């Protein structure tokens, strides 16, 4: 996992943090990126839980794909933390 | 007892005392901790107050769900609460309210030890409403329930217009709506019409009471709900009769300050969309989330501020104060130090619009200001300038001030306005011109005669 | 500027740009405009070049329109007689700005001619400078032993308003 | 040898190649005349950018994730 953080135009400091059993998104402004680099040697997909409290903060989940080439928003999930999944192809796929 | 039948069938929500669990109310704990449903009884009654009761960490929240339906018949409904907090640190009251439905949004979030107060919300339209108290004891965690003082203590919930419940207190009605303009009263017997240029409210029902006359320089909507802006103020000086204009100033207009860097790299500026008047007291001026679309309030001054977007809108002109030169009208005055002194010299107009919701940083509520002046060389049909002292215009807190300046708000010159210069009869010949010595508009310059002397 | 022509060195300079945002980050296909004095006269012709007038408004202050006309030098196969630049001088009262140079809407590329460029320039300041017998006068006459001198005002800049004075008849 | 598009259009020419090891790519191009540029780079395993702009002899570094 690489937790690039850079301001959109200081929030270095700020960042996806580790909190716990869970990871955490930087409450204040500024973009920052989990991105993941796997190489999906099968057609598959991702299966991830994710809270969505406030539509204050938004939640972008895109796997670009094998050439760098690109609904990416995340609806609201209201009182459980919900479930989501996209599909993946065999290129190397990186999810962010 | 039975309500009578002359007073209307009105059925509310109040729960004093809780030595019963109101059915429409429900318990249920979120733990702080993995953020999921726990299931187990977050709010205790006492009899007198309900209070949070300690869970598996004092850091779970505790939600007290009460949902209606729908609403029997933009403030449909004002809920009012009692809220008092023993609590001692990190004293949070999540008050969320789902419109339709949605998502929780919370309106008001208290923090900190708090005493007994009431707090109104206002739902725009009707729909399923969710009303949840959320109450964290701690936002940091620590092992153990080492803290049970921090209870917030509901002993009075008041709903207004619900759907399917009880009759707690029916208000009166004369039973048919009457007319627009017409004040319902029971003791009359018939639909009572209010005098000319008032207003009637439709919170409180029986009599003229509710019924107000408007203000200054206004006039009244054949609905009442709200005054009305003819856009030509007349008033009496000594000289003669000033009559300002302001009939071009019907349309909105879109100016925003210069972005502002946040904190960090973040930029914003505030664009404020204004109808001064017109419309047959129409407040269509407004601003809705388009970001969230990827909600709207109707005022005549809209308050959102955009990113290089929509976002924060809330409504500036909700009822009308007053039109006239004076700096003050009904206690309001606006910050006339940071307005230039106007090039013309002519007295300058102030218009004020107040907006009707009240929030903890604004005690006194929402009152905007308006800025009227006239400039000569304004060629321009309206060239509204923001102050250069407060940009953002919100450093007052709650009064908001733009500066619009226009050929058409000088006032409307009287006949004896125009400089004479007329020549006498001397070597036969004489001539009469007219021209403007501050006017605006009238009646065209007049030509010149000649006549034998 | 002495005729330093710093606007390749022309007076006017002709460049056509793309949006840089759009590009990613421009200046390209310049070509110098003004290169040789033709003339400058309020005549719509001098030396065998003439401006498009038809294109251009009829002015609200109805003075004779001025026009300064200055020649490229280099010429080209499309352009057989060479480059020349004709530029349309006009006053309007109402232009309280110091310059409001506008182009004209019939050729918004201003290229339609294939040859001649045309804009069209507005300002207080291109008025003629009024003479001393310009202001409306308005002096009353000796009746009733008083007699009142007041002068006002197409001027530009000039002597300052003269003052009343008052005089026994 | 391949053309490229005499239009004012943006064309691409990519190639996702995934080298086990670290090496270099060597190709021949022509540049006749500046009205249509060059732009020659490489992305790494992250979607990123690793000097951009461009019969001679050209040849660039390249790392041992999955460049394009
Ligand atoms: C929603 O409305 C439009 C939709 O994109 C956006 O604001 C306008 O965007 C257009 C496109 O450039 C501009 O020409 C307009 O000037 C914008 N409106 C204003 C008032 O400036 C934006 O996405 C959202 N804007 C608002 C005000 O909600
Ligand atoms: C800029 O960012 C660096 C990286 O974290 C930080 O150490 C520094 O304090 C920042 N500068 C500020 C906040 O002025
Ligand atoms: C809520 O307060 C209003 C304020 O006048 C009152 O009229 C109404 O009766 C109250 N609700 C109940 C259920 O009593
Ligand atoms: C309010 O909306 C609800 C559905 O959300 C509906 O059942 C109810 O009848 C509505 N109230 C009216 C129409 O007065």
């Amino acid at each position: 996992f690489a937790s690039l953080s850079a301001n959109l135009e200081n929030c270095t400091s700020s960042k996806w943090v580790p909190r716990g059993d869970y990871i955490a998104s930087n409450t204040d402004e500024c973009t920052a990126t989990l991105m993941y680099a796997v190489n999906l040697k099968q057609s598959g997909t991702v299966n991830f839980e994710y809270y969505y409290p406030d539509s204050s903060i938004i939640f972008e989940f895109f796997v670009q794909n094998d050439q760098c080439q690109p609904s990416r928003w995340m609806k609201t999930t209201e009182k459980g933390w919900e479930f989501h999944s996209v599909e993946l192809n065999r290129g190397n796929n990186v999810l962010y | 007892t039975h309500c009578p039948a002359g007073t209307e069938p009105a059925v509310g929500f109040e729960y004093k005392w809780w030595n019963t669990l109101p059915s429409n109310m429900e318990t249920t704990v979120l733990s702080g901790i993995n953020f999921e449903y726990k299931g187990l009884t977050g709010w205790e009654v006492a009899g007198d107050h309900i209070y949070t009761a300690v869970g598996a960490s004092d850091n779970d929240f505790m939600i007290l769900t009460l949902v209606v339906p729908g609403f029997r018949p933009k403030e449909v409904a004002r809920i009012t609460f009692v809220f008092e907090t023993i609590c001692s640190v990190n004293c949070e009251l999540y008050f969320m309210v789902g419109m339709n439905s949605r998502t929780n949004t919370p309106v008001e979030t208290w923090k900190g030890t708090k005493g007994k107060q009431s707090y109104t919300y206002t739902i725009e339209e009707n729909a399923t409403v969710s009303f949840t108290w959320a109450f964290q004891r701690t936002t940091l965690h620590e092992t153990g329930r080492k803290y049970t003082n921090d209870v917030a203590k509901i002993y009075s919930i008041n709903v207004t217009n619900v759907m399917g419940g009880v009759a707690s207190y029916c208000r009166p009605c004369a039973c048919t709506s009457c007319p627009a303009g017409h004040y319902i009263n029971r003791d009359s017997g018939t639909c009572h019409l209010c005098p000319s240029n008032t207003i009637l409210k439709a919170h409180q029902p029986y009599g003229a009471q509710a019924c107000v006359p408007c203000g200054p320089g206004t006039k009244n909507n054949k609905i009442h709900s709200l005054c009305y802006n003819d856009c030509t103020f007349s008033r009496n000086t000594p000289s003669r009769i000033f009559n300002y204009n302001f009939s071009a100033l019907a349309g909105t207009v879109s100016l925003a300050g210069v972005p502002s860097f946040t904190s960090k790299g973040l930029k914003y500026f505030h664009h404020f969309t204004l109808s001064l008047c017109g419309n047959q007291g129409k407040k269509m001026a407004v601003c809705t989330d388009n970001v969230t679309d990827l909600k709207s309030v109707t005022a005549y001054v809209c308050q959102v501020v955009i990113i290089p977007v929509s976002s924060q809108p809330v409504s500036l002109a909700d009822r009308l104060v007053g039109v006239s030169t004076d700096m003050t009208l009904e206690g309001i005055v606006s910050p006339v130090e940071l307005f230039h002194p106007e090039t013309s010299g002519i007295p300058d107009i102030v218009f004020f619009f107040r907006s009707n919701d009240v929030t903890q940083s604004c005690s006194s509520g929402r009152s905007t200001t308006i800025r009227l002046r006239c400039n000569p060389m304004k060629a321009a049909p309206g060239t509204l300038r923001l102050p250069s002292m407060c940009s953002d215009g919100t450093c007052d807190g709650c009064n908001f001030h733009f500066l619009w300046e226009s050929v058409a708000a000088c006032p409307l010159c009287s006949a004896s306005d125009y400089h004479t210069f007329v020549s006498s009869c001397v070597a036969g010949i004489q001539k009469t011109t007219y021209m403007w010595r501050l006017c605006s508009g009238g009646i065209s310059l007049p030509e010149q005669r000649v006549t034998i002397c | 500027n002495q005729g330093k022509k710093m606007a390749v060195t022309a007076y006017v300079c002709q460049v056509v740009i793309i949006p840089s945002e759009v590009m990613g980050y421009v200046s390209s296909q310049p070509v110098s405009l003004a290169d040789r004095l033709v003339g400058v006269s309020t005549d719509m012709t001098l030396e065998g070049i003439v401006s498009p007038v038809e294109l251009f408004h009829p002015e609200t202050s109805g003075i004779p329109d001025i026009v300064f006309f200055f020649r490229s030098n280099d010429v080209t196969q499309s352009c057989s007689s060479g480059r020349s630049t004709t530029i349309r001088l006009r006053c309007n009262p109402m232009k309280a700005a110091p310059g409001t140079l506008r182009l004209p809407s019939m050729c918004s590329d201003g290229t339609c001619d294939g040859c001649n460029f045309h804009f069209l320039w507005e300002s207080v300041a291109a008025c003629p400078l009024c003479s001393a017998s310009d202001y409306h006068t308005f002096v009353s006459s000796c009746v009733a032993g008083i007699q009142k001198t007041t002068y006002m005002w197409l001027c530009s800049g000039g002597i300052s308003l003269p003052e009343q004075r008052v005089t026994i008849c | 040898y391949i053309a490229s598009n005499t239009d004012e259009c943006t064309a691409t020419l990519m190639y996702a190649v995934n080298l086990k090891q670290s090496g270099t790519v060597n190709f021949e191009y022509y540049y006749p005349d500046s009205s249509i540029i060059f732009e020659f780079f490489v992305q790494n395993d992250q979607c990123q950018p690793s000097s951009r702009w461009m019969w001679e002899f050209h040849s660039v570094e390249l790392n041992r994730g999955n460049n394009v």
